[PDB]
């Protein structure tokens, strides 16, 4: 199988500014690459036929370029409108592979509001306690959120998930959860949210008891 | 004007096997090259395989031929996507798309393999300028589930996470940021609703 | 240049309205059509070092046609449709773009003006707004002088290129004499000359290729 690697997962941009995707192919695909635009929850419409041919409904500030192992995907005048994923496609061998993603996000700055939530009472009489982190509004998609209970970094048990980033907003917001046992929750004392982050040279930390 | 309008949204045991369709307008299918292609959100897009319908012939990607089987009915002009010995790693969205000097996609079948029981969500309100509340919906199934905070009324500053099953079971929660002269000065109560099993719940967040 | 050839502009006319419905539904037949003409307009336009390629004659018009209609045929001979059918169309009009320009790069390379003396006109064929010119070539009339050496025939003033340039009437040629005076001999559509029995009264020559329309082709000087 080839694989095309698009090397940037997904890229910042300004409302007016020109954006170019780009994805590498392991071997010679010679001019036989197609790209796709999709919005969240639609499936996905064809731009670009054979690096550079355009179709018809496809505005023209949409153009590809790019031969043999190197393409790009460049739109020159971006809009509201245009901001979603972006796939290229190599059609020249089977089997058809796909490679990643490029969602065209724009570029933003702000500092996550952290919120830390001890498990209520309903939650423990059911014999479970989750603790809960959140992670309000905040650019840099990229962020990193470390649990320590009793100072002791913890690595088992946590699982989070982030929002799609808000249009009113222009930002993202993540949350932490450690799904813990009834019986392991009283044992230990003392928990927090160590949230790196791209926005501060310090973390913002939270805690309880 | 072409349009693809495929099968609805499945939803199926391990091992069962699931018969996805597709009906195409505008065009006769007869003329053209049918493509399947499923998506994850973890693992991108996948080609799946093509076929003629005029000599009935498909090409798979191999690591899904022992599983995918793209017939077609010339006739009636509908593609279908044969899924044999369904397992977890099966549940995503596929799509059926005409390719031929243009792309033309359907609107998306969502397949769900887990052999899971409809479970409704148990609700824990989460309490603590401004403040963040919260409230937590565990273990449910299957998706979706609608989250509202105070009727809809308190619609600005509220965003709900996407869920993440856990152990064959979907969790999410969801935070609002109010003024901390509003709360508790005024009750704020957490709407969740799981039409999959047809189930309300209303939490107040008390102060702890 | 081959836009410019009826052979090809008939056959793509019979492409879209015969041989289309056998690969593509009706939807696209007018979309893949602009795509098909606009790469065959492209043949042959000189943009950019690729200077050449800007003109074809006659002999090479017609071997890129018959290469491209060899192609077309075989798209239409093919039962293959679907994204595999624009693909291999494409490659299609792509591979004759690059055997045109081979054809255009060895034309300018053993063809296009091979003159080594004096002036020719070649029939010419530019491939952008398809508009045959006659084409000079701008070498001096001068091809030196002979000293051939012949009593009891006696001057060939035929070039290799002679047979190939275009408006050549009949060449005329004279006798410059001590006086600097010129006495024509002979004029014919005859290449050469020959006068039996010659003697020593016949000891400087000069040869005067006419053009219909270009002036003087080509001028020799001789010795004898
Ligand atoms: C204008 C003039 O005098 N031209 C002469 C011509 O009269 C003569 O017969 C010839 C013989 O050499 O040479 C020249
Ligand atoms: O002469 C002149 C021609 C017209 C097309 C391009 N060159
Ligand atoms: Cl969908």
């Amino acid at each position: 199988d080839i694989v095309l690697t698009q090397s940037q997962k997904f890229m910042s941009t300004s409302v007016g500014d020109r954006v170019s995707v780009t994805c590498k192919a392991s071997q010679n695909v010679d001019t036989n690459v197609a790209w796709y635009q999709q919005k969240p929850g639609q499936s996905p419409k064809a731009l670009i036929y054979s690096a550079s041919y355009r179709y018809s409904g496809v505005p023209d500030r949409f153009t590809g370029s790019g031969s043999g192992t190197d393409f790009t995907l460049t739109i020159s005048n971006v809009q509201s409108e245009d901001l979603a994923e972006y796939f290229c496609q190599q059609y020249n061998s089977y089997p058809y592979t796909f490679g990643g993603g490029t969602k065209l996000e724009i570029k933003a700055d702000a500092a996550p509001t952290v919120s830390i939530f001890p498990p209520s009472s309903e939650q423990l009489t059911s014999g479970g306690a989750s603790v809960v982190c959140f992670l309000n509004n905040f650019y840099p998609k990229d962020i990193n959120v470390k649990w320590k209970i009793d100072g002791s970094e913890r690595q088992n048990g946590v699982l989070n998930s982030w929002t799609d980033q808000d249009s009113k907003d222009s930002t993202y917001s993540m949350s932490s959860t450690l799904t813990l046992t009834k019986d392991e929750y009283e044992r230990h004392n003392s928990y927090t949210c160590e949230a790196t982050h791209k926005t501060s040279t310090s973390p913002i930390v939270k805690s309880f008891n | 004007e072409v349009q693809l309008q495929q099968s609805g949204a499945e939803l199926v045991k391990p091992g069962a096997s699931v018969k996805l369709s597709c009906t195409a307008s505008g065009f006769n299918i007869k003329d053209t090259y049918m493509h399947w292609v499923k998506q994850r959100p973890e693992q991108g897009l996948e080609w799946i395989g093509r076929i003629d319908p005029a000599n009935g012939n498909s090409k798979y990607d191999p690591k899904f031929q022992g599983k995918a089987t793209i017939t077609a009915d010339t006739s009636s002009n509908t593609a279908y996507l044969q899924l044999s010995s369904l397992t977890s790693e099966d549940t995503a969205v596929y799509y059926c798309a005409r390719w031929d000097y243009g792309v033309y996609w359907g609107q998306g079948t969502t397949l769900t393999v887990s052999s899971a029981k409809t479970t409704p969500p148990s609700v824990y309100p989460l309490a603590p300028s401004m403040v963040t509340l919260g409230c937590l919906v565990k273990g449910y199934f299957p998706e979706p589930v609608t989250v509202t905070w105070n009727s809809g009324s308190l619609s600005s500053g509220v965003h709900t996470f996407p869920a993440v099953l856990q152990s064959d079971l979907y969790t999410l929660s969801s935070s609002v940021t109010v003024p901390s002269s509003t709360w508790p000065s005024e009750t704020v109560t957490c709407n969740v609703a799981h039409p999959a099993s047809s189930t309300k719940v209303d939490k107040k967040i008390v102060p702890r | 240049c081959i836009k410019c050839d009826q052979f090809v502009t008939d056959a793509l006319k019979t492409f879209e309205n015969t041989y289309l419905n056998d690969h593509l539904p009706h939807d696209i037949h007018k979309n893949v059509m602009r795509m098909v003409n606009h790469e065959v307009s492209s043949f042959g336009v000189v943009t950019s070092e690729d200077s050449y390629l800007g003109a074809v004659d006659e002999n090479t018009l017609e071997q890129a046609t018959w290469s491209f209609l060899k192609d077309l045929k075989r798209i239409t001979d093919s039962d293959l449709k679907g994204e595999l059918f624009i693909k291999e169309l494409l490659w299609m009009l792509r591979h004759q773009k690059d055997i045109f320009n081979n054809l255009a790069r060895q034309f300018q390379k053993e063809v296009l003006c091979p003159n080594k003396c004096g002036v020719m006109s070649q029939t010419l064929i530019w491939c952008l707004k398809c508009e045959k010119q006659l084409h000079i070539c701008r070498k001096s009339l001068d091809c030196g002088e002979r000293h051939i050496e012949v009593r009891s025939d006696l001057l060939d003033c035929l070039l290799s290129w002679h047979r190939a340039s275009k408006g050549l009437t009949d060449y005329s040629f004279y006798r410059v004499w001590e006086n600097s005076s010129e006495t024509l001999i002979a004029k014919g559509k005859e290449p050469y000359l020959t006068k039996s029995m010659v003697g020593p009264e016949d000891a400087n020559y000069r040869c005067v290729l006419d053009t219909i329309n270009q002036g003087h082709a080509t001028v020799i000087r001789y010795d004898v």
